Protein backbone atom coordinates (compact mmCIF):
# COMPACT_ATOMS: atom_id res chain seq x y z
CA UNK A 1 0.00 0.00 0.00
CA UNK A 2 0.95 3.71 -0.39
CA UNK A 3 1.28 6.04 2.81
CA UNK A 4 -0.81 9.09 2.95
CA UNK A 5 2.35 10.97 3.99
CA UNK A 6 0.34 13.46 5.73
CA UNK A 7 1.18 17.38 4.92
CA UNK A 8 -1.77 19.30 6.70
CA UNK A 9 -4.46 21.59 5.65
CA UNK A 10 -4.64 23.90 7.92
CA UNK A 11 -2.35 26.88 7.46
CA UNK A 12 -0.48 29.33 9.99
CA UNK A 13 -3.11 30.13 12.91
CA UNK A 14 -5.99 32.71 13.77
CA UNK A 15 -3.34 34.31 16.71
CA UNK A 16 -2.20 36.39 14.16
CA UNK A 17 -6.01 37.85 13.33
CA UNK A 18 -6.27 37.46 17.00
CA UNK A 19 -3.46 40.08 17.87
CA UNK A 20 -4.46 42.44 15.07
CA UNK A 21 -7.93 42.86 16.85
CA UNK A 22 -6.28 42.61 19.51
CA UNK A 23 -4.94 46.29 19.47
CA UNK A 24 -5.67 48.23 22.38
CA UNK A 25 -4.39 52.04 21.17
CA UNK A 26 -4.56 55.37 23.12
CA UNK A 27 -8.18 56.59 24.93
CA UNK A 28 -8.94 59.40 26.65
CA UNK A 29 -8.83 63.72 26.35
CA UNK A 30 -7.17 66.08 28.32
CA UNK A 31 -9.48 67.66 30.43
CA UNK A 32 -10.12 69.93 33.97
CA UNK A 33 -6.99 72.36 34.79
CA UNK A 34 -6.60 73.68 31.57
CA UNK A 35 -5.62 76.97 32.12
CA UNK A 36 -7.23 78.81 34.64
CA UNK A 37 -6.33 82.74 35.34
CA UNK A 38 -9.07 85.13 36.27
CA UNK A 39 -8.73 88.43 38.15
CA UNK A 40 -11.68 91.39 38.89
CA UNK A 41 -13.05 92.75 42.39
CA UNK A 42 -16.95 91.23 41.76
CA UNK A 43 -16.07 89.56 44.98
CA UNK A 44 -16.08 92.42 47.96
CA UNK A 45 -16.13 96.26 47.89
CA UNK A 46 -14.54 99.39 49.58
CA UNK A 47 -15.94 103.17 49.70
CA UNK A 48 -16.63 105.22 52.09
CA UNK A 49 -20.34 104.56 53.53
CA UNK A 50 -20.73 106.32 57.19
CA UNK A 51 -23.45 108.00 58.51
CA UNK A 52 -24.22 111.72 60.02
CA UNK A 53 -26.53 114.71 61.04
CA UNK B 1 9.70 1.09 4.09
CA UNK B 2 8.91 4.57 2.72
CA UNK B 3 10.42 7.80 3.30
CA UNK B 4 8.36 11.05 1.55
CA UNK B 5 10.27 14.30 1.16
CA UNK B 6 8.55 17.14 0.67
CA UNK B 7 8.66 21.06 -0.27
CA UNK B 8 6.29 23.99 -0.23
CA UNK B 9 6.23 27.85 -1.29
CA UNK B 10 3.32 29.83 -0.72
CA UNK B 11 2.09 33.61 -0.97
CA UNK B 12 -1.04 35.58 0.02
CA UNK B 13 -2.47 38.83 -0.69
CA UNK B 14 -5.11 39.65 1.88
CA UNK B 15 -6.69 43.26 1.47
CA UNK B 16 -8.73 44.56 4.09
CA UNK B 17 -11.24 47.59 4.46
CA UNK B 18 -12.47 48.68 8.10
CA UNK B 19 -15.05 50.70 8.81
CA UNK B 20 -15.64 51.98 12.70
CA UNK B 21 -17.79 54.68 14.36
CA UNK B 22 -17.63 55.42 18.44
CA UNK B 23 -20.52 57.31 20.26
CA UNK B 24 -18.57 59.02 22.88
CA UNK B 25 -20.40 60.70 26.14
CA UNK B 26 -20.34 61.81 29.61
CA UNK B 27 -23.31 61.25 31.93
CA UNK B 28 -22.68 64.42 34.14
CA UNK B 29 -22.11 66.49 30.83
CA UNK B 30 -24.99 65.39 28.19
CA UNK B 31 -26.74 68.91 27.52
CA UNK B 32 -25.84 72.23 27.29
CA UNK B 33 -28.48 74.89 26.99
CA UNK B 34 -29.39 78.52 25.70
CA UNK B 35 -32.08 80.36 25.74
CA UNK B 36 -33.87 82.99 24.42
CA UNK B 37 -35.03 86.12 26.70
CA UNK B 38 -36.51 89.27 26.69
CA UNK B 39 -36.73 91.84 29.71
CA UNK B 40 -40.14 93.93 30.51
CA UNK B 41 -40.86 96.97 32.06
CA UNK B 42 -44.28 97.70 33.00
CA UNK B 43 -43.48 100.06 35.67
CA UNK B 44 -43.65 103.57 35.92
CA UNK B 45 -39.46 104.35 36.64
CA UNK B 46 -36.85 102.98 34.30
CA UNK B 47 -34.27 101.27 35.93
CA UNK B 48 -30.77 101.55 34.48
CA UNK B 49 -28.05 98.50 34.31
CA UNK B 50 -30.50 95.99 34.73
CA UNK B 51 -29.16 92.40 35.84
Amino acid sequence: VKKEAAEKLLEKVPSDVLEMYKAIGGKIYIVDGDITKHISLEALSEDKKKIKD
Amino acid sequence: NSSTVAIDHSLSLAGERTWAETMGLNTADTARLNANIRYVNTGTAPIYNVL
